[PDB]
RNA sequence: AGAACUGGCGAUGCGGGAUGAACCGAACGUAGAGUUAAGGUGCCGGAAUACACGCUCAUCAGACACCACAAAAGGUGUUAGUUCAUCUAGACAGCCGGACGGUGGCCAUGGAAGUCGGAAUCCGCUAAGGAGUGUGUAACAACUCACCGGCCGAAUGAACUA
RNA sequence: GCAGUCAAGCGUUCAUAGCGACAUUGCUUUUUGAUUCUUCGAUGUCGGCUCUUCCUAUCAUACCGAAGCAGAAUUCGGUAA
């Protein structure tokens, strides 16, 4: 029953570890049992949340370090309040989904995984302008 | 039962033209001397194979030695035995540097704590505990820290002469 | 004042690298170092240098002394040695009154009793020439 | 089963200094110093640094090792005493006869004196321990204040004043008049 | 007379108890033993029984 | 009070059991030297205030066969042990976060929205959150707890034995 | 003769405020028996009077804890001879 409940758990961190592509580390502390409810509704369309256990997620994703083996630069990361976010929709619009809406007095992105990599979501919210001012500058480079 | 060495038994029921050769035993025994042990040797081979020492004999009696006599080891103690009440087995562990030290303090305490002579006693299996932390038993964990260290205070020291022509002190 | 000050009594400390000087039995008089705690009653010593023979030892026929050296815990015989020597442990022993006392004490015991006589002549000697500075200032 | 080494630990908060010489302890601060002997129990101090001083027992058995988290508290509340300071409040209660007190000396002593407690001809006498202060709320009906440093000295003088009112001879559920302990806190930091 | 609260103050001390079943103590009101030696710090205890 | 076998006392001192017919040791010419028995070795008193591991604190401790009595039954005193269950898939404790939507759920009534009370006890979203453990309001609010989490890191709960 | 353990029952309700069956462990030596060790070339019976001392299983008196203690009165219990 409890050994039960605890297995099927893994069971289902397993099928969105497979399912979907990408991954959001959530922040959530303090937040109600109400934002994350919204959360839920907000992001009904694609993104899935899954919170749980600290200790349960970091031994759950070791024994699944054979088979999707990356997942392992993702057990830094589970610490203190922390929850997933998985999604095959894109990058941006899901994270300004989860940081922008139900804020009140929010819930933040901690680190995010996509195809076996790390940003920040510091790095995602580029100003295109950056990605400009450097094929700008190195024609320049060149001329 | 007293300073105790170990020793290896090994005995057999006598030959007979139907079966020579019969099976041999063997036991660990500790005890102080060989008489006593080829007695427990047959103590317990009574109570657990037809055969009384006048229908057996004894082929081999031989000390074993402690492998490592200096390194210390945490050995687990499995003992049955008699109280004023009824009878009870028993888990218990000891820290030294051979089975036949442990040996000796585990009857010290048997003595000590439950009131058991020696008669009263049987030793069930004695085993150096290979990883720490299968060590149960918080008396010796205690020992098992990292950079164990303790002062001994209040020290008195003995004195040679019955008067002193100063107040003594306990420092360490 | 105005700092908390609290003296703390500054026990020697049973522990690996402690040394110990022998009271009792054939390496009474001897150096040893505790190499590994047994329980509260008894530890693991070694003395190679002055040759005792590392075994497990009740504390109470020990001495622990002021001196310690860095010595890893189980240690055998052979590195308990190398350590010693590395730390000069007999250098720091010697240099204290400790062990000189017990030299004075072993010197003395050794006179002849001409030699007896000579240390009386001697006093007698440094007294006088103490007894005149010793009512001049 | 004699412990190798057991401790506890101590926060000395800003503006007090703890100073321990065997056993006898000496604590300061704002509001006072107080001082108390600790040497019928065998513990070690040791100052880590001004914010923080541990206490030890070596190598002992369970009751020794009761007497260590009680030396902490002791010498928790004389820091608190000195710092917060006690307060404990009372309150006069009585069915009928009301039951009248106030401040009285003698050879400049002191005394909370009792009157008419359940219409009692007798007069009560508890002498006010030194360093503990009486005071009367001016906004609560019968109410009796003590206050100080030492939560010991505080709390036993209130016990002396409620243990002087006890009722004989009559049953002690119908009759319950007393002066009893009716909050108990800090000087300072709101109440 | 005796506002609720002030009888309630009362009864901490005088009715809020338990008592000892061999030797009467009066004793704390959720303890489990009596504190005295002579009736063996028993643990057969009872409420202090209630007013009418 | 009365039988069985043996050994004793009686008929027998001696050494021990303080004392003592019968127990323990040992049986007896006059003595010297040595060694022991049973029993002892803080002091009375000849002989270690010897060595070693524990256990015990008694406002009625305890202290040696025969022997100079103590039981049923109890103890959250302290010791060591047993069995069952919880816990590295993170328990127990401590501090800290969350404790939500249908929804003021139907009765009933001056008003009763989880908390006078009758009768029910369902769902959603959950990692979790009772149609509600209490505090509180006139009734809502507010607080709380059950429940789940963060941190910590190896123990925890119960029943028993002597 | 005196005191416990278990707790079915009594006690409007409620085992244990006060009690307490069936059973069961004890204590005492002012009951009475059982025994026949001492004394039958002697140890002067019963009761009272007088007088001293001791025990405590406490009737009164001191201070307490319980209650089916409202008050008064009682009852249970402690330290107490
Ligand atoms: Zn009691």
């Amino acid at each position: 029953g409890i050994r039960e409940k605890k297995a099927e758990y893994f069971a289902k961190l397993r099928e969105y570890l497979e399912e979907y592509k990408s991954l959001f580390v959530v922040g959530v502390d303090n937040v109600s049992s109400q934002q994350m409810h919204e959360v839920r509704k907000e992001l009904r369309g694609r993104a899935v949340v899954l919170m749980g256990k600290n200790t349960m997620v970091r031994r759950a994703i070791r024994g699944f370090l054979s088979d999707l083996p990356d997942f392992e630069k993702l057990l830094p990361f589970v610490k203190g309040n922390v929850g997933f976010v998985f999604t095959n929709e894109p990058l941006t619009e899901i994270k300004n989904v989860i940081v922008s809406n139900r804020v009140a007095a929010g819930l933040t992105v901690v680190q995010v995984y996509d195809n076996g990599q790390v940003f920040p979501s510091s790095i995602l919210d580029i100003t295109d302008e950056e990605l400009v001012s450097h094929f700008v500058s190195a024609v320049s480079t060149i001329a | 039962m007293a300073h105790f060495k170990e020793y290896q038994v090994i005995g057999r029921r006598l030959p007979t033209e139907s079966v020579p050769e019969p099976k041999l035993f063997r036991m660990r025994i500790f005890a102080s001397n060989e008489v006593i042990a080829k007695s427990r040797y047959w103590y317990f081979l009574q109570k657990l194979h037809k055969v009384k020492k006048a229908s057996g004999e004894i082929v081999s009696i031989n000390q074993i030695n402690e492998a490592h006599p200096t390194k210390v080891k945490n050995f687990g103690v499995w003992v049955r035995y008699d109280s004023r009440s009824g009878t009870h087995n028993m888990y218990k562990e000891i820290r030294d540097v051979s089975r036949v030290a442990a040996v000796e303090t585990l009857y010290q305490d048997m003595a000590a704590r439950h009131r058991a002579r020696f008669r009263s006693i049987h030793i069930l299996k004695v085993a150096e505990i290979e990883k720490t932390a299968d060590v149960k038993r918080q008396y010796v964990k205690q020992f098992l820290t990292k950079d164990l260290k303790f002062p001994l205070p209040h020290r008195v020291q003995k004195s040679t002469k019955t008067f002193s022509y100063k107040r003594p002190s306990t420092f360490y | 004042s105005t700092d908390s000050i609290v003296k703390a009594s500054n026990w020697r400390l049973v522990e690996v690298g402690r040394v110990v000087l022998i009271k009792k039995g054939q390496s009474a008089g001897k150096l040893a170092a505790i190499v590994e705690i047994i329980d509260q009653k008894k530890v693991l010593i070694d003395g190679p240098k002055a040759g005792v023979p590392r075994q497990a030892i009740n504390l109470g026929q020990v001495v622990l002394t002021p001196l310690t050296f860095a010595l890893p815990r189980g240690a055998r015989t052979a590195t308990v040695s190398k350590k010693w020597a590395a730390a000069a442990v007999c250098e720091k022993w010697a240099a204290s009154s400790w062990a000189k006392k017990i030299a004075q004490r072993e010197r003395r015991a050794a006179l002849t009793d001409f030699e007896r006589f000579q240390v009386m002549v001697l006093r007698k000697q440094k007294r006088y020439t103490v007894k005149k500075a010793l009512a001049k200032a | 089963m004699k412990y190798i080494q057991t401790e506890q630990q101590i926060e000395v908060p800003e503006g007090v200094t703890v100073s321990i010489k065997s056993r006898i302890v000496k604590v300061v601060g704002p509001r006072g110093t107080l001082t108390k002997n600790l040497k019928h129990i065998d513990v070690t101090f040791t100052k880590v640094n001004n914010q923080l001083i541990k206490v030890a027992v070596h190598n002992g058995g369970r009751k020794h090792v009761a007497a260590l988290r009680t030396v902490k508290s002791l010498v928790d509340n004389m820091i608190t005493g000195v710092t917060k300071g006690y307060k404990y409040k009372m309150r006069y209660v009585y069915a009928h006869f009301p039951i009248n007190v106030n401040i009285v000396e003698k050879d400049g002593a002191k005394f909370i004196e009792v009157r008419n407690f359940l219409g009692d001809k007798k007069i009560r006498n508890v002498p006010v321990r030194d360093g503990v202060t009486i005071e009367f709320s001016t906004n609560v009906k019968d109410e009796i204040v003590l206050s100080g440093n030492s939560v010991e000295d505080v709390s036993q003088n209130a016990a002396d004043l409620q243990q002087i009112c006890r009722v004989r001879n009559k049953d002690i559920r119908k009759f319950l008049d007393g002066i009893y302990v009716s909050h108990k806190g800090f000087i300072t930091e709101d109440l | 007379i005796i506002e609720p609260s002030l009888k309630a103050l009362a009864s901490k001390y005088n009715c809020d108890k338990s008592v000892c079943r061999k030797c009467y103590a009066r004793l704390p009101p959720r303890a489990t033993n009596c504190r005295k030696r002579k009736c063996g710090h028993t643990n057969q205890l009872r409420p202090k029984k209630k007013l009418k």
